[PDB]
DNA sequence: CGGGAAAATCTCTAGCA
DNA sequence: ACTGCTAGAGATTTTCCCG
DNA sequence: CGGGAAAATCTCTAGCA
DNA sequence: ACTGCTAGAGATTTTCCCG
């Protein structure tokens, strides 16, 4: 039930930037999605990112590749 | 308060001091002689 | 340093020396010389050295007009994926822009357009079209192409591909559509090693899926969390940390000093 | 990994497709694909349809994605091959168009359209289109009073049909349906690419006979031998290219 | 991949796909796709992403002309220190440039001038003046201001200071000389926290002193060093390493496997 | 040998292939149809 | 005699750049000066630098400051 | 550090200047300066001279650095205050000009020249110049045949005098001499700045009476007490600002 | 556990006009 | 109250692959 | 040996047109 | 065979200073 859905959320990957940093950070794992913020987990570190600064995708190549 | 000196629009001469109204990431809203302007933070100095 | 400061302000009225020169030549501390410079309006001639970041939300499109071979090309880019939409139009007129934007709204979920302050983009016809389609117009700071650097760089890319394939077509409209095709489906790279078409399909499908799944999770997972406060809403828990939303302020706290009810 | 036998039993019982086993039993899509392809008893995103409609003395070129009902339509100045080729080249530049069904008209059999399809890599082939045309005409008549020119009302109708009218099983619009279908096609293409990339290897384990490779994991290697899937540690097997 | 390569070259003639797209769509290895791209002349549209470094020798001056208030300003910068020399001149004429350069040669040890290919700088009068003064002319690659970016940045600095002090003068020549003074003696920073005047005096005095001391050391210290070779000349020894000059090729070798005679 | 593609002088269109004669730090000397040109390495690709 | 002169050489400081590096490196100590090359010692490391890439100065501030 | 007594003995014997002790005994310039200033029995780069010379009906404005013989000359259109002020402002922008000696002429006492000197921070004061003018005239006559216009021959003569003619003790040209003199002045100014910066401190050592600070080293502190210089470890003394 | 090769990542530029 | 970016070319670092 | 403050260093941009 | 740079504004890291 709920655990399945949470796993499907965590299956998505987020690319994001910081306020003063112009290079896009690697594919962090999605934990929560909101109207203006997303909660991720990048290298055992949980951050809250503005929705305007994050690109959320399920990279199909990787999915199909285990 | 703050003083803002800015380059506004296709005019190389810097203008100011102006009053700072809002400071965002990348842009500032200022007031200069009862005129409200939005300037990128590249083109502004805030003191 | 009372004598030194006076001899530094008197010199600055003549030479507008930088803080280092007056600090060295009047034995001033760096803070005092920097204060002397900062109080001179004639020396406030440089902005701070950074750049902003454009909005990259899944619904924003950046539109612009570019010129090639004497013709006008209207170009739109979906910011989050790099997918473009271009079309040769007879003139930079609000009617042509309105028709183009109505097309784009009819083809893709366009929530917001970000353009410069050209006449065609600020026309009342375009404002009426965006209102009918429910599109929010964001206008750039005037004469700041960096505000829509995405569509500017896309203009560069489109013109390069048009130069590459101009011989294969007879008219500019055909070559523009050929370049659009090439950019959308024949050039890979970016976040997912995708083409722009694949990336836009991934982005939009992901948004739909994540919205639905999050709606279901929030409908099922309903708890209140007390930390340190009020009944904060529970967003995510696990791995020794809890993510909560208290008074529309999302914060992350460790599992300790928190209880879920 | 450990759920391969469970997946085999599930396929033998319910004839589930590889998507289901991959989503449920936590298997890589290649292993589930091999499981679903190992049983003989268990054995669209690119097709568009083009038609021309006349309304108030003007010609409207309509393209319908067959698998979803999503439409792309516009008013063209004349029923000519050049305009058809321009429309088709635009459509191929916006969507992955593989093949277009047409009605053997004059503008579709033109040499310009054939050349455009050749450049775009589209195959030309000569009931849904009629119903979609009627629906488009109904919406155009509904929203004509909101537009001075017919092309603007046509685009407004296209927008309404693609994103405002909803229907079907889950109540999605045509835009969401086409996005889902194209995403599924992209996943299918990625899986086919991975299968093609890995099918050129041969694996020797424990040395036993050559075995087809399925998944080169971080902690194990999944192989197939004698129509049976076996998991072996990486250090106990060698992989070569043939 | 014989079939795949043919289907990738045939596609590339149509779309000019980047290497990633063809590698993905034809199962090609990255090297094969990169080779396919590299053999297409239509796709060779980008230079390598770096910058050169200008000559910074103590004797090189970079000269340029700039325009302010309808007048022409001839500017020279000593590259190694940032010290400038500017003067308003009636027109960009080889006579004015020749007179200016003769002045500069008469005031400072000018060994080489590096300018762009403007008409005044390539004039026969300027070539005759440089020959009389023993000045080597280096001309930039045409239409590459980066070759003399030092004097270009100095033009920017000079114009900024002129804007700062324009009110204090009545004519442009007076304000230009005032800005020259301000830049040379009233703005500190750089390698030594110096002004440009102090830095140029340090640079030239250092060159004279080091030349004399090195001459004396080479006259006194005369030895031949054998390492691994021929009788290499000894330049510096100590701290476990020896610096030698063999056949006009300076190399550094450790004290081991070397003997001084 | 090498192939050189270059942007030469105020002309946005890239030209080549040319023969590489000398490769320094920052610039290359090339030969293109019996014409010797000196191009900054920013504006050249050497294969 | 010779040692005094060598000490005076080593009293000078050199600013230099590398072929692909655009930021000027710190004040290395001068060891030898030639027509086209200078030998320095930057952080217990001896390099040979083209004369066109090096700025040699005796920073008077520092001298007068021990 | 250990050579302070040696430096004191050397000064008492030979009356050497602080440059000598600093170069020889390896002492910071402040300590050697205090040593040389501690004995009572042991007790130019900015001065330019301006004159106007007439040659072939044209006026030449000549500036001579007094301490070195280095010249700056040019032909001016007229003997007027504006041209003199322009010349002086240029010279001050090229060299550290502190004071200029003049001959109470009309162009030197003008208000424009006074204003220019005020802006430039130059002091105006009203035999070397005559000899230098004669030498410049001789070189101009020598090289006149190599230049069509008199200003070009004037600049050629300036170049020859500054960098080609050599003379004196060590056989240096005027350019090398002025460079050496200005470098020595810069060293003097840096030392004066450091002395002014450090003279506002007072040091208590081992606690004894206040002592004037001389050098704040990395491993020791050099102080002066009762007209005597003593070296104390940093951890054994405290430095305060007064 | 050790080198090589391949791949991935990082650094950096022109053009957008 | 808004905001530089992109893609390609070289250089450097990680990872994989067989020992 | 420990924080704070000051200083030094590093990062980054516009204009040179 | 020749070649981007400079100086100022903010942010971050080192160093010095008294305990
Ligand atoms: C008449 C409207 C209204 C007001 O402004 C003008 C002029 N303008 C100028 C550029 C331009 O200068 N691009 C070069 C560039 C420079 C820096 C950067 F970061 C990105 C860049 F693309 C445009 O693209 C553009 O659309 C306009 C335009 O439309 N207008
Ligand atoms: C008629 C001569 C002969 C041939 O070329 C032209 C045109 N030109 C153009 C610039 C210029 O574009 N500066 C802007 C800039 C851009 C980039 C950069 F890195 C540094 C920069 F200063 C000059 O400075 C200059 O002297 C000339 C010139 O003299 N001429
Ligand atoms: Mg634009
Ligand atoms: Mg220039
Ligand atoms: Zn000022
Ligand atoms: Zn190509």
């Amino acid at each position: 039930e709920l655990q399945k859905q949470i796993t499907k959320i965590q299956n998505f990957r987020v690319y994001y930037r910081d306020s003063r940093d112009p290079v896009w950070k690697g594919p962090a794992k999605l934990l929560w999605k909101g109207e203006g913020a997303v909660v991720i987990q990048d290298n055992s570190d949980i951050k809250v990112v503005p929705r305007r600064k994050a690109k959320i995708i399920r990279d199909y190549g990787k999915q199909m590749a285990g | 308060n703050f003083r803002v000196y800015y380059r506004d629009s296709r005019d190389p001469v810097w203008k100011g001091p102006a009053k700072l109204l809002w400071k965002g990431e990348g842009a500032v809203v200022i007031q200069d002689n009862s005129d409200i302007k939005v300037v990128p933070r590249r083109k502004a100095k805030i003191i | 340093f009372l004598d030194g400061i006076d001899k530094a302000q008197e010199e600055h009225e003549k030479y507008h020396s930088n803080w280092r020169a007056m600090a060295s030549d009047f034995n001033l501390p760096p803070v005092v010389a920097k204060e002397i410079v900062a109080s001179c309006d004639k020396c406030q001639l440089k902005g701070e050295a950074m750049h902003g970041q454009v909005d990259c939300s899944p619904g924003i499109w950046q539109l612009d007009c570019t010129h090639l071979e004497g013709k006008v090309i209207l170009v739109a880019v979906h910011v989050a994926s790099g997918y473009i939409e271009a079309e040769v139009i007879p003139a930079e007129t609000g009617q042509e822009t309105a028709y183009f934007l109505l097309k784009l709204a009819g083809r893709w979920p366009v929530k917001t357009v970000h353009t410069d302050n050209g006449s065609n983009f600020t026309s009342t016809t375009v404002k009426a079209a965006c209102w009918w389609a429910g599109i929010k117009q964001k206008f750039a700071i005037p004469y700041n192409p960096q505000s829509k650097g995405v569509i500017e760089s896309m203009n560069k890319e489109l013109k390069k591909i048009i130069g590459q394939v101009r011989d294969q077509a007879e008219h500019l409209k055909t070559a523009v559509q050929m370049a659009v095709f090439i950019h959308n489906f024949k050039r890979k790279g970016g976040i997912g090693g995708y083409s722009a078409g694949e990336r836009i399909v991934d982005i939009i499908a992901t948004d739909i899926q994540t919205k639905e799944l999050q709606k279901q999770i929030t409908k099922i997972q309903n708890f209140r969390v007390y930390y340190r406060k009020g009944p904060a809403k529970l967003l995510w828990k696990g791995e020794g940390a809890v993510v909560i939303q208290d008074n529309s302020d999302i914060k992350v706290v460790p599992r300790r000093k928190a209880k879920i009810i």
